[PDB]
């Protein structure tokens, strides 16, 4: 009777299953969906609330139609026996993904192209719909287009094309998209150029990825060449250097060297003088922000082959580290301690390992970083409402004081009414979480200091892949200030999740909330293993036969392809890997802010969630499709 | 130039279902848009089944090179399961030794509100029929003759069945000079059964004196099986509402009746050699 | 932005912008700028205004400025038309609307064939520049004809005398088409006349030549006629599917760029925005494209099409 509350996803995708969380805070309730003027009725559901079940309604339904051809809305209403609450939400069109695989990377005229298409939905499960595919030449005008359906195939489409004999050269593109929503497309590239297959591979590598401008030894690289079947090589190599600026390349003619390669090992060294004389910049500090690259060519002693290998993008820097603030909440916590999570990386982007950080203002407040290069820190508040500025600086040992990276960040306060000011944050070591492990969500809490013996429970929700995975309810008895949730991490939580919790207090009306972002280890939920079932006696011989052993989950389909390893030497771009799949699925989430907005409406609307109340204590709306910037 | 074969009538406000070109010596076909065919020494068949909500209107086929044979005395195109109005039918074409190409097009119209009465009724129903050939009578008895330059067939004596462009015909009785046109009635595909009937009025000056039926259908083989269209009971002056009953051996897909009215008709009119068993 | 509030006429002038916004944002969906985070509040205001309009009904099964005001033809028929546009959009009692239409048929049908509405208009803020009662009779006859046409698809079976009345009105006004001076009323009457297809030949010639300079359908005073006047012809040409004078209509529409709303914005604004709606639905940014190419070579027995 006092209140009735509805929790809904921010954006609902057509042709799927969605949920609402109903909280009456012995009543039949019904929910209904209407269009926006009034297109008859879409769907409706009926449920009852039971006092023994804490009055929680986990109402699920499937959203349908063909009339849905700018952006459009839909109204959802619910009557809880006597009173009605309604809200208008947006409808989108993106309803799946598309992955394209090709057997090879570089072709010749007269050959054939063979490719496959995989179709999956939001949950990454097979589906069947209609798709269309176009092939585009280098200029851009389509050459061949086609339409297909993938019904009763479990979601694999093989195709084929045949390059003519008298054709252009360069880069060709394949573009595929669903028939329903032509706004979103997926693309793949390949090359067309005559060639002849090589016979051995060449690798160029430096000793340090960066290049400190104050070294007297210059830059040193090493050359390693090897045959395809495993034996070593001999020959002679020519090496040259260059300088790369933003869309610009400068060649230094004075730096060209000839070296004999014996047993596949060569050494090249570049000094300061040549680099300084090549450019017109006596001041060394002006060189920061420009990159280097090296090119090498290897010839045999029989005058039979010619291979070229290039490494590009050696940065020029003075600090061998870097600091970041990509995943730190921006709104601080008045009174209660504020927790920061720093991010340290190598200059090439690879995460660092075992490097200590600290704060210049305080002392001994330091920690290390695990394999992900993330360190956890805490800081106390004034707690005056004046915004505070914090600074971070690396405190690694055995290094000079003048080569330490540092930076600064700013925070903003939280606008509560009546000074309730209640938050949430987990006091556990942020380590490599793994599926099958356990987590201990520790409610670090600070109610009002006067009459904190009135609150009975809290409400919490888990968000993953833009859907409500689970909704819980944890209680407590008066006089406590710390409770724990022993969560059991399952395989469905991959790759990350967001926890949001709140509670309601009797004033006027009080609602307080917070949110937290957590990440787990990334790997496919299934398991596929390929190995050699043979006795593994010795190396095979051409024309022989062998046995191949596969292991995977029951009732699946396995597709195979074998490609020579000489093709990858010519062009080794645009391949398929699980990391690509996780990147694609992660890049298209809803809530992009880490969390902990300015107020309850901010925290609820910054995680792709909508809260409506019978007393009019609702949240603002959004009608765009992506968060700013 | 090339020869042409038609099914149905074309209108200037129809969109194409599909449009393709086929060779007539390859084995097998080239699968175009995921359809099915079959090709032999003396047959070429195609399977069609659309997905959008539409009703088919006309079909046209063009063949090269020109051959010395007229294209109206026999049947060369016919589809076996469906027809005009139903969203699918299986086309069959009979070749010769000298035909090596074909071009095929199909037109249709939106499914819900599609009717064909506006075309086959013509602009002058009193002088020209649906075929295009005008009526011509006998001056001494005032009874229409039998058009002779079209494919006509008989089952037994004293029966006629014409055919042209996939459209059949059957004239119930003989026609007089002073007849008038009253109206027309059409029957769509959702009211077609193995046996059905239709009610017409015969109130005072709406006396029925002539009925001619036009209908499409299917044929299992080149020899068709014409349905029985008899005249239930007797439609004399007394019984005001008169029924027409069909009795089909194969399923039709469309029908059209052109009622004619004449107040002077006594109900009986027959030739002097048609009358005795 | 005009908030729908007040009596029946004020509610009407506040709710026809609602309908034009509904269509224009069905084509665009820019409800964000309809009150700066007030779209739900605006819709609630619209609904309460509609409820107030319903509460102002009369025992005569008609809606007027007040429950006590004598019902008129023009206001009740306009409300019927808008509700007919919104039968499937909002809670509209179809039986009530059809009963009102049938009472309109059975009560206000003068034997002279010219329809007149009871309550005279006092303020010019909604009618426009036609306060002078000189040729209002033909305009109101055309308005009643339009009411009959819109009721033809809603109350087709209850009254079967509609074709006879329409034929009588068309026969009476067939020779009266050559006795009008003001251009915009000629344009709207011709749009109604061609809505069932009765405007061709020399009638169309006199229709087009009525406008000044063959393009501008302006009358002395009431500059808001501009973005209004040619608008009528567009819908008229929408009935004829003629897009030769519609482009000049568009050019003359863009020559004023007047904000509008309030004074005289009761029929012109709705007409111009509905005309834009069908213009964009039937004529997108692209034009018709359909080609057939056939090439023949001297070494093949077929032709490539
Ligand atoms: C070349 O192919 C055509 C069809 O593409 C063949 O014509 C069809 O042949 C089939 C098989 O004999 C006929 O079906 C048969 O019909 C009887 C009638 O009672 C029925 O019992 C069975 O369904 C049986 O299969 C079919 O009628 C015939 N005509 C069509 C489909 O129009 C043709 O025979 C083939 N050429 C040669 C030399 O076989
Ligand atoms: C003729 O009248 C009889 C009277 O019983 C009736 O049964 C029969 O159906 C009528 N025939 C027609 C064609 O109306």
């Amino acid at each position: 009777s006092p209140m009735y509350s509805i929790i809904t996803p921010n954006i609902l995708r057509l042709e799927s299953e969605e949920t609402m969380v109903l909280e009456a805070h012995d009543v039949p309730v019904t929910v209904t969906v209407h269009d926006f003027g009034k297109k008859l009725v879409l769907s409706s559901e009926k449920t009852v609330l039971t006092p023994a079940t804490n009055h929680m309604g986990n109402v699920t339904f499937t959203i349908p139609n063909r009339e849905f051809k700018r952006n459009k809305f839909v109204t959802v209403q619910a009557t809880f026996g006597t009173q009605v609450v309604e809200k208008v939400v947006l409808v989108s069109l993106q309803s799946g993904y598309l992955f394209i695989q090709t057997d090879k990377t570089i072709y010749t005229p007269g050959s054939t192209v063979l490719y496959r298409i995989f179709t999956v939905n939001h949950k990454l499960l097979p589906v069947g719909r209609t798709v269309m595919v176009n092939i585009e030449n280098p200029e851009g005008i389509p050459v061949k287009q086609d339409s297909l359906s993938s019904q009763n195939q479990l979601g694999v489409l093989p195709l084929s094309w045949d390059i003519p004999e008298l054709v252009n050269m360069g880069q060709w593109k394949i573009r595929a998209y669903y028939e329903n929503s032509p706004q979103q497309v997926f693309s793949t590239e390949f090359e067309v150029k005559e060639y002849v297959l090589p016979s051995f591979e060449v690798i160029v590598e430096p000793t340090e990825k960066f290049y400190y401008i104050y070294n007297e030894k210059g830059l040193e690289v090493t050359i390693t060449a090897r045959f395809l079947y495993g034996k070593k090589v001999e020959g002679t190599a020519f090496v040259i250097f260059g300088i790369q600026d933003g869309e610009q390349r400068i060649s230094l003619p004075e730096s060209l060297k000839r070296i004999p390669i014996e047993d596949g090992s060569g050494e090249v060294v570049l000094s300061r003088k040549v680099l300084l004389d090549g450019v017109q910049n006596p001041r060394a500090e002006d060189l920061v922000g420009k990159s280097l690259y090296v090119s090498a060519t290897v010839i045999l002693h029989s005058g039979s082959d010619m291979v070229q290998a290039e490494r590009s993008g050696i940065p020029i820097v003075t600090s061998p580290y870097q600091i970041h603030f990509t995943k730190t909440p921006k709104y601080f916590k008045p009174g209660m301690p504020f927790d920061l999570m720093v991010f340290v990386t190598n200059p090439d982007g690879s995460p660092a390992y075992r490097v200590p950080v600290a704060v210049q203002g305080e002392d001994t407040v330091q920690s290390l970083t695990q394999g992900d290069g993330v360190a956890k820190l805490s800081i106390n508040t004034h707690p005056s409402q004046k915004p505070l500025s914090i600074t971070v600086r690396t405190k690694k040992q055995e290094l000079s004081e003048a080569e330490q990276a540092t930076r600064t960040m700013q925070a903003l306060p939280y606008s509560t009414v009546g000074n309730s000011n209640n938050y949430l944050h987990l006091s556990v070591l942020r380590t490599e979480l793994r599926p099958g492990e356990t987590l201990n969500v520790n409610f670090l809490l600070r109610m009002d200091r006067a009459h904190e013996a009135k609150i009975r429970y809290y409400t919490y929700l888990i968000m993953n892949k833009g859907r409500l995975l689970k909704a819980g309810r944890q209680v407590r008895e008066p006089g406590q200030d710390l409770v724990v949730l022993p969560l059991s991490i399952t395989t469905d939580f991959i790759p990350s999740f967001r926890l949001v919790a709140y509670y309601t207090l009797i004033g006027q009306r009080e609602v307080v909330a917070d949110s937290v972002w957590v990440d787990v280890k990334d790997s496919c939920v299934g398991s596929l293993v390929v190995k050699s079932g043979q006795s593994e006696d010795r190396q095979p011989v051409p024309g022989q036969q062998m046995t191949l052993k596969i292991e995977g989950d029951h009732g699946a389909r396995v597709v195979l392809v074998a490609v020579d390893k000489g093709v990858f030497v010519l062009n080794k771009k645009n391949k398929l890997t699980q990391s690509k799949i996780w990147d694609v699925v992660e890049k298209a989430d809803i809530g992009c802010t880490p969390g902990s907005g300015k107020d309850y409406a901010g925290v609820f609307s910054d995680a792709g969630l909508t809260f409506t109340s019978s007393s009019g204590q609702q949240t603002a709306q959004r009608a765009e499709l992506q968060c700013p910037q | 130039d090339g020869d042409e074969y038609f099914i149905g009538k074309y209108k200037e406000k129809d969109e194409t279902l599909f449009f393709a070109s086929y060779g007539l010596k390859r084995d097998p076909c080239q699968i175009v848009l995921g359809y099915k065919c079959s090709n032999n020494q003396t047959h070429f068949v195609l399977n069609f089944k659309t997905n959008k909500k539409s009703c088919i209107s006309a079909i046209k086929l063009t063949s090269y090179p020109k051959i010395n044979q007229n294209s109206d005395l026999t049947r060369n195109l016919y589809c076996q399961t469906g027809g005009i109005g139903t969203d699918n039918c299986k086309l069959v074409f009979k070749k010769r030794k000298r035909q090596i190409a074909a071009n095929i097009e199909i037109y249709g119209i939106p499914a819900k509100k599609c009717s064909f009465k506006d075309r086959y009724i013509g602009a002058d129903p009193l002088h020209v029929d649906s075929y295009g050939l005008s009526y011509q009578f006998d001056q001494e008895h005032g009874w229409n003759l039998e058009r002779n330059n079209i494919f006509k067939d008989t089952r037994f004596s004293t029966e006629v069945f014409y055919h042209k462009n996939g459209l059949f015909n059957t004239q119930i009785t003989y026609l007089a000079e002073e007849d008038s046109f009253s109206e027309a009635r059409e029957i769509t595909a959702k009211d077609i059964k193995k046996k059905f009937s239709i009610i017409l009025p015969n109130e005072e000056y709406k006396r029925i004196s002539f009925l001619d039926v036009y209908w499409f259908q299917e044929t299992m083989r080149k020899k068709p099986k014409y349905p029985y269209i008899h005249y239930n009971g007797e439609c004399s002056n007394e019984n005001k509402t008169c029924e027409l009953v069909f009795d089909t051996d194969e399923l039709m897909t469309y029908a059209l009746v052109k009622v004619f009215t004449n107040p002077e008709s006594d109900g009986s009119r027959l030739k002097e050699e048609d009358l005795g068993r | 932005i005009v908030t729908p509030s007040g009596c029946g006429e004020q509610n009407m002038i506040g709710m026809t912008p609602t309908v034009i916004a509904v269509h224009y944002l069905d084509e665009t969906e820019q409800w964000e700028k309809f009150g700066l985070e007030k779209r739900q509040g605006a819709l609630e205001l619209i609904k309460k205004g509609y409820t107030q309009q319903l509460a102002f009904r009369q025992p005569s099964s008609a809606f007027a400025a007040f429950v006590k005001r004598a019902p008129s033809t023009w206001l009740t028929a306009y409300v019927v038309k808008v509700f007919s546009l919104a039968v499937n959009l909002i809670a509209i009692d179809s039986q009530v609307l059809c009963g009102a239409v049938k009472w309109l048929i059975l009560e206000k049908q003068k034997p002279d064939g010219v329809f007149q509405e009871d309550a005279p208009v006092i303020h010019q803020e909604m009618i426009g520049g036609l306060r002078n009662n000189n040729e209002k009779d033909m305009a109101l006859t055309a308005f009643v004809l339009i009411s009959l046409q819109e009721a033809k698809d809603i109350c087709e079976e209850q009254v079967n005398s509609l074709p006879g009345s329409i034929t009588k009105a068309g026969d009476f006004l067939e020779a009266n088409y050559m006795n009008l001076q003001r251009s915009y009323t000629v344009a709207i009457a011709g749009y109604a006349l061609a809505q069932m297809g009765r405007l061709k030949g020399p009638l169309l010639n006199k229709f087009l030549t009525t406008a000044k300079d063959k393009n501008r359908w302006e009358d002395p005073g009431k500059q808001l006629y501009n973005v209004e006047a040619t608008s009528y012809a567009l819908l008229a040409l929408l009935q004829l599917k003629d897009f030769d004078f519609v482009p000049p209509v568009v050019r003359w529409l863009n020559e004023q760029r007047y904000y509008g709303g309030g004074y005289g914005s009761t029929q012109a604004t709705f007409m111009v925005f509905q005309a834009l709606a069908q213009y964009q639905k039937d004529a997108p940014d692209h034009q018709e494209l359909n080609l057939d190419v056939s090439l023949q070579l001297p070494s093949r027995s077929s032709k490539i099409t």
